[PDB]
């Protein structure tokens, strides 16, 4: 259940300053070569971080 | 007994060499250094999930959910929990470091 | 309308994975114990945030 927002492109390989489904933070975003499982949404670092 | 002793002392050096080969607990001493800097470390950073009484222990998630008039109290929760937790680890880098 | 845990401009820009709309109707001397924190005839035994 999200807002009225609009979503835009997605820019590989650069800083850019994201929200995905109202998660923000600053970071670049990169193709992952981690082995998600179909029910899994994001994954956490030690620090609980994204 | 020259050739004795120089025969003994390659002996000996022989032998040091066979007991750090064998076993890494010969050098626990600095082992200990290396362990107990990490665990330092790895308490400090753990600490950052912590709420502290926040709603979130996530800054971004306290920024994203709140007007600053109620997003300044979570986030003052937050720094007060930080702040301490830095304060705790220096003071034990500072008497580990002695 | 008051907002608890977020703020209602704010509301547009979270995403959420359930809504629930919890619909009943009490009298307007009540509606203040429609709240986390409240005791009373209605947050006690009635109807509990």
């Amino acid at each position: 259940v999200c807002g009225p927002k609009k979503s835009t492109n997605l820019v590989k390989n650069k800083c850019v300053n994201f929200n995905f489904n109202g998660l923000t933070g600053t970071g670049v975003l990169t193709e992952s070569n981690k082995k998600f499982l179909p029910f899994q949404q994001f994954g956490r670092d030690i620090a609980d971080t994204t | 007994n020259q050739k004795l002793i120089a025969n003994q002392f390659n002996s000996a050096i022989g032998k040091i060499q066979d007991s750090l080969s064998s076993t890494a607990s010969a050098l626990g001493k600095l082992q200990d250094v290396v362990n107990q800097n990490a665990q330092a470390l790895n308490t400090l950073v753990k600490q950052l999930s912590s709420n502290f009484g926040a709603i979130s222990s996530v800054l971004n998630d306290i920024l994203s959910r709140l007007d600053p008039p109620e997003a300044e109290v979570q986030i003052d929760r937050l720094i007060t929990g930080r702040l301490q937790s830095l304060q705790t680890y220096v003071t034990q880098q500072l008497i580990r470091a002695a | 309308f008051k907002c608890y845990g977020v703020s209602p401009t704010k509301l547009n820009d979270l995403c959420f994975t359930n809504v629930y709309a919890d619909s009943f109707v009490i009298r307007g001397d009540e509606v203040r114990q429609i709240a986390p924190g409240q005791t009373g005839k209605i947050a006690d035994y009635n109807y509990k945030l």
